[PDB]
């Protein structure tokens, strides 16, 4: 009973600490990314994101 | 009419004067963009 417990809060931990990923963008923080890049190049950026 | 100089603002997603200002393009634009030099008919 309790590793069930244990896999739900470890999988949702997980997928959280997946928004601290870049995966190759200049930022992983979309306002900051947004804030300095113009659209045609932002759209790029955020695309991968 | 449009000088040589920043002449290649006519295009998506470009800066300056003239795409700030004067004529600014989409970002989906489709269709052609053609220039010529016209000094010997045009030259304040």
């Amino acid at each position: 009973l309790q590793d069930v417990v244990n896999q739900n809060a470890q999988a949702l931990n997980t997928l959280v600490k997946q928004l601290s990923s870049n995966f190759g963008a200049i930022s992983s923080v979309l306002n900051d990314i947004l804030s300095r890049l113009d659209p045609p190049e932002a759209e790029v950026q955020i695309d991968r994101l | 009419v449009i000088r040589g100089d920043e002449v290649r603002q006519i295009a998506p997603g470009q800066t300056g004067k003239i795409a700030d200002y004067n004529y600014k393009l989409p970002d989906d634009f489709t269709g052609c963009v053609i220039a010529w030099n016209s000094n010997n008919l045009d030259s304040y």
